[PDB]
RNA sequence: GUUUAUUAAAAACACAGCACUGUGCAAACACGAAAGUGGACGUAUACGGUGUGACGCCUGCCCGGUGCCGGAAGGUUAAU
């Protein structure tokens, strides 16, 4: 289908639940039969300026190989969690399953 | 979408329509309606209260549901219908048990789309979910005022209301004047831009095309004798005094707010 | 009516007089209050439309001594 | 208002005093509520003599079953189940009703008017404390939980 | 179109259009010693008042006066 890089930012105070919305995010695109190629949790993090008043948060890198039907699903569901500052989905040319400069 | 009319004669040379082809070409639904009857501007002691009304086309109320309690049915839109009680089309909604309502179409909510009030209502246009969870930001209509009472804000034809911010208990309200009032956060909303958005762009051309609706003539008070208006008077045309109200009160600018009650409730009056 | 439950009272007219002693009629209104009293040998509340001076007298005389004047009167509660 | 009183009131004496109050405070809240009677001759010699004492009998004896209302339920194992949305987000709010309909299958059949709540939503899904007031003078500490449905 | 039934049918009133201004709803406002009712089973694209009176090109300068609106530090002033 299409080859998506969808890294999102979770309030810091939601860290614990960020496993109970990766089990929903990946489970609508491998329900979607497409692919799911890198999860790569990459924890809580100090910002480099502080987004809606708070210094810190959990992010969480995923390539995904979606349907474009539920990937605008997919940043409405961004949209509406009070939890998720930010969402990025960047479209990427080839699947890269090839791990994170900042996983190390 | 509006229609010029063109000029085949005078008083058809200005009428602009608003053509809705969405609308029922048809009989409304006979259950959800009941006895208008009119009463051209006269209280229970018969004199004439408000004044300019009478006349016009015969009406019959729409039972319209304002409070929209039947919280997660879903209800499929059936059609949208002509309503002359207001200035926003209706829309006749068919709940999945099977009871017919109307309510207020939203901006977007055309035939077959499937609409849900509710708590847990999925936030797109027609859903009715308390101002808790809706998000900030967002625009609704027909908002309540107190919980549980029925919708009372931004219900005309285009109107629309945004939730700027929510502190805890009360949510601020941009309203369609630019008023700036807290209703509680446990008011229905429903979602969206209310639909007829067009309806101020009519022109009624002719001067019988307000009577239609029930408009009699305003006559200015300039022209009037002295005993019957403030502004009477004049061996030609004077007007050689503040503009009052028919009843010595100012027009042109004095503010008439006396509720001191719910001055709590405003955070700031218009511009 | 602007009739106090208790103390019997009711609006009398006078004369706003002015400056140049100028007579219009006037009315002197009671200060009527719509008041919950709890009468504690019924365990209810009684809402009787009282005045300020019939709740001073309330305060004296008891609830239970002034509603036994209100039946006697032959007065509703 | 010379008021006497018939249960210790927190800023203005205890059982068996004559305080000045302000009259409408007699008037709505202590009488009516039954901590007081107004102090005319006849009630003076109906209680500083007869019940004086004997209102101790009684005024602690409401306090003996405020922890029977209260110690008992050392179990403190509370669970109200409301549907919610995704990772909190309320869809039920948990009122004090709702408190007092699980604290009623749980142990104290307990009246609504004593749930005290710092928040009254609980509407983020986990553990809260939920204070009581069932007496004005002993406070209990149970922790209620909430669980998604 | 309307109007001085019974000396004035008109350039007068109306009018669609335009603007100002009030009005957040138990609306403003009106009729009522009050209850209430009209507004309206309408909710600012709504309603009341005011002036102008389709349409085209347009609406300039003055806030000293007289009102209105916003200010509230000072002066002065009621019952108490
Ligand atoms: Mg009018
Ligand atoms: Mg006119
Ligand atoms: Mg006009
Ligand atoms: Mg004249
Ligand atoms: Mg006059
Ligand atoms: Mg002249
Ligand atoms: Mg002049
Ligand atoms: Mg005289
Ligand atoms: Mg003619
Ligand atoms: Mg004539
Ligand atoms: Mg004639
Ligand atoms: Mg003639
Ligand atoms: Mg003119
Ligand atoms: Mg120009
Ligand atoms: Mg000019
Ligand atoms: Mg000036
Ligand atoms: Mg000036
Ligand atoms: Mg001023």
């Amino acid at each position: 289908m299409r080859h998506y890089e969808i890294v999102f930012m979770v309030h810091p105070d939601q860290s614990e639940q960020v496993p109970g919305m990766i089990e929903r995010y990946t489970a609508a695109i491998t329900g979607a039969e497409g692919k799911i190629h890198r999860l790569e949790d990459w924890g809580r993090r100090q910002l480099a300026y502080p987004i809606n008043k708070l210094h810190k948060a959990h992010y969480v890198l995923m390539n995904v190989e979606a349907p474009q039907e539920v990937i605008d699903e997919l940043e409405t569901t961004f949209r509406f969690n009070d939890a998720v500052i930010r969402s990025m989905v960047m479209r990427t040319k080839h699947a890269v399953t090839e791990a994170s400069p900042m996983v190390k | 979408a509006v229609v010029k009319c063109k000029p085949t004669s005078p008083g058809r040379r200005h009428v602009v329509k608003v053509v809705n082809p969405e609308l029922h070409k048809g009989k409304p639904f006979a259950p959800l309606l009941e006895k208008n009857s009119k009463s051209g501007g006269r209280n229970n002691n018969g004199r004439i209260t408000t004044r300019h009304i009478g006349g016009g086309h015969k009406q019959a109320y729409r039972i319209v549901d304002f409070k929209r309690n039947k919280d997660g049915i879903p209800a499929v839109v059936e059609r949208l219908e002509y309503d002359p009680n207001r200035s926003a089309n209706i829309a006749l909604v068919l709940y999945k048990d099977g009871e017919r309502r109307y309510i207020l179409a939203p901006k977007g909510l055309k035939a077959g789309d499937q609409i849900q009030s509710g708590v847990d209502a999925a936030i797109k246009p027609g859903n009715t979910l308390p101002m808790r969870n809706i998000p900030v930001g967002s625009t609704v209509h027909n908002v309540e005022m107190k919980p549980g009472k029925g919708g009372q804000l931004a219900r005309s034809a285009g109107t629309y209301v945004q939730i700027v911010a929510r502190d805890g208990a009360y949510v601020t309200l941009r309203l369609r004047s630019g008023e700036m009032r807290k209703v509680e956060a446990d008011c229905r909303a429903t979602l969206g831009e209310v639909g007829n958005a067009e309806h101020m762009l009519r022109v009624l051309g002719k001067a019988g095309a307000a009577r239609w609706r029930g408009v009699r003539p305003t006559v200015r008070g300039t022209a009037m004798n002295p005993v019957d208006h403030p502004h009477g008077g004049g061996e030609g045309r004077n007007f050689g005094k503040h503009p009052v109200t028919p009843w010595g009160v100012q027009t042109k600018g004095k503010k008439t707010r006396s509720n001191k009650r719910t001055d709590k409730f405003i955070v700031r009056r218009r511009s | 009516s602007r009739v106090c439950q208790v103390t019997g009272k009711r609006p009398v007219t006078g004369n706003n007089r002015s400056h140049a002693l100028n007579a219009t009629k006037r009315r002197f209104l009671p200060n009527l209050h719509s008041h919950r009293f709890w009468v504690e040998s019924e365990k209810r509340f009684v809402t009787l439309r009282v005045s300020a001076k019939g709740m001073r007298v309330i305060d004296k005389k008891g609830i239970d001594t002034v509603l036994a004047e209100l039946r006697a009167r032959g007065e509703k509660y | 208002m010379q008021v006497i009183l018939l249960d210790k009131v927190a800023n203005l004496g205890s059982l068996g005093d004559q305080v000045n109050v302000k009259a409408g405070y007699a008037r709505n809240f202590l009488v009516p509520q039954g901590k007081a009677v107004p102090a005319t001759k006849k009630n003076i010699e109906f209680f500083e003599a007869r019940r004086a004492e004997l209102e101790a009998k009684l005024a602690e004896v409401l306090a003996a079953a405020n922890a029977r209302a209260e110690k008992i339920n050392a179990l403190e194992t509370v669970t109200i189940a409301s549907k919610a949305g995704d990772e909190g987000k309320l869809f039920g709010s948990i009122g004090t009703r709702d408190i007092a309909d699980a604290v009623t299958a749980a142990g104290v059949e307990v009246a609504k008017s004593e749930v005290r709540l710092p928040n009254g939503v609980l509407r983020t899904t986990g553990e809260h404390e939920v204070s009581f007031q069932v007496h004005s003078e002993v406070f209990a500490k149970v922790i209620v939980n909430v669980v998604a449905e």
